């Protein structure tokens, strides 16, 4: 059941007045919250695409990036969206007003913030953010102040991903390099790519499959560790899946193994890839050719191609997180576009 | 210098509008009187003070399509 | 308001006073001085306002932009 695949056709289209930027998902109704180069926060409903539920302009500038969760207390949404008016805007979504509802702006960034993300690990929900500053910046939600600042790049980094204490970092210098959370000390560098990242993010584990060549540990130390590999996106056309090394577990950085190993790459696309979601075996991408493409983790090779989704530039893909029990993998997957418009694929 | 054009025509035109139901009141009262004596002496100068605008800015207005 | 118009696209209403002055309400350009009689919008944006004083002009609205730049007039 994990194994769906999306029809050639859009499901529907949805009409936005500028350019989208950011798509996510919400995980327990279908509703699809859509960005503006304008600066305008939507939230768009499925079943009925002719208005939003409540269109909020934020932000004079544009915004670049979302994150949504769903918290579990021992609840309600959070939905954060990064912008260039050099802070960051957190918002809470009520389902019986249907209305947007602003909790509190985190500030502290020198330039524009070109990533979010927000989580949770044991009882505390934590929200980072990485600008053109340099430097990856994270706060505490209850709280609402930072806890740890530095920079691990000379240039600026791009796009992250986390999980329990462990940050990578796509940057505007080619490079990867993972952040470890509490001691801010870099236990890998990464190198191999021509171009600046655009996005990157993890691969998890999964419970029960029949075989798996990109997910699955090895040893005992990446089963302990769990974090084992890591698929990275950027603009020299071509998707890489890298193998990151141990450190010398505070943990250490290894001195003769501390460089990333790049395992297999993916070439095809016309243009410079924007954003990736793994989703079982298959590693939905997108491009800047009009097109989105599906890639296999085991052949690596592109199955399915859907040629001129849009007129313009595809900008953001987004899935259900399938990782975890507590949100199911609905089968639901949601583009974004440069030609003001966004198209959903159902069933 | 459009906006200042825009300005100029939108200023001229409300104030004509304005003068235009102001004659329209002053003929209504003046038809409705017709201190006394003095009344009617100051609605007729009033009546000739706003023809007076009224050309004038009719004259106004035929220039600024110039 | 003389006319009312809507964006078929997105969720944006076209409103236009009495005095002549347009305003879209989720601007305000006054297209034509004298009071406006009709508008309609076909899908660029075009948007024809004709009004009493024996000149309709036409303007588009920027999306992204959010402001109206009038393109001709007859």
């Amino acid at each position: 059941v994990l194994k769906w695949i999306p029809r050639n056709l859009p499901s529907c289209l949805i009409n936005v007045e500028s350019s989208v930027t950011s798509v996510k998902l919400h995980p327990n109704l279908p509703i699809v919250f859509v960005a503006t180069d304008h600066g305008k926060l939507y939230a768009f409903d499925l079943f009925n695409y002719t208005i939003p539920l409540a269109s909020l302009q934020s932000h004079t500038k544009a915004i670049t990036s979302m994150d949504v969760l769903f918290t579990n207390y021992t609840n309600y949404l959070v939905i954060v969206t990064a912008s260039k008016d050099l802070q960051i805007h957190v918002f809470k979504w009520v389902s019986e007003e249907c209305k947007f509802q602003q909790i509190r702006s985190l500030l502290g960034h020198e330039h524009i913030v070109s990533a979010v993300k927000i989580w949770q690990k044991n009882n505390d929900v934590h929200i980072a953010s990485c600008s053109r500053d340099q430097t990856v910046k994270i706060w505490d939600f209850h709280n609402g102040w930072s806890l740890k600042t530095f920079q691990p790049h000379s240039q600026w980094v791009r796009s992250i991903d986390v999980l329990g204490d462990y940050i990578i970092s796509g940057s505007h210098d080619t490079t990867l390099r993972l952040t470890h959370w509490p001691s801010g000390n870099g236990l890998s560098v990464g190198t191999g790519h021509e171009f600046p990242i655009e996005k990157v993010k993890f691969i998890h584990f999964i419970e029960d499959s029949p075989e798996i060549r990109f997910r699955t540990p090895s040893t005992d130390r990446y089963k302990n560790w769990g974090m084992q590999y890591c698929v990275s996106a950027s603009r020299d056309r071509t998707i890489k899946i890298w193998e990151i090394p141990l450190p010398t577990l505070a943990p250490i950085p290894n001195p003769t193994d501390s460089n990333f190993r790049c395992v297999l790459t993916l070439k095809g696309h016309l243009s410079w890839v924007r954003d990736i979601s793994i989703r079982g075996q298959y590693l939905f991408s997108c491009a800047d050719d009009k097109s989105v493409r599906c890639w296999d983790l085991n052949t690596g090779q592109c199955l399915h191609v859907w040629e001129k989704l849009h007129t313009g530039f595809v900008n953001c893909l987004d899935l259900d997180v399938d990782f975890d029990s507590n949100v199911t993998p609905r089968q639901m997957m949601v583009t974004g576009g440069l030609d003001c418009k966004s198209n959903v694929f159902m069933r | 210098k459009y906006q200042d054009l825009q300005e100029n025509q939108r200023f001229v035109n409300v104030g004509l509008e304005k003068l235009n139901e102001s004659v329209l009141k002053v003929n209504e009262l003046n038809k409705t009187l017709s201190n006394v004596q003095a009344n009617l002496d100051r609605s007729i100068s009033l009546v000739k003070s706003l023809t007076f605008e009224k050309e004038r800015w009719l004259n106004t207005t035929k220039q600024f399509s110039k």
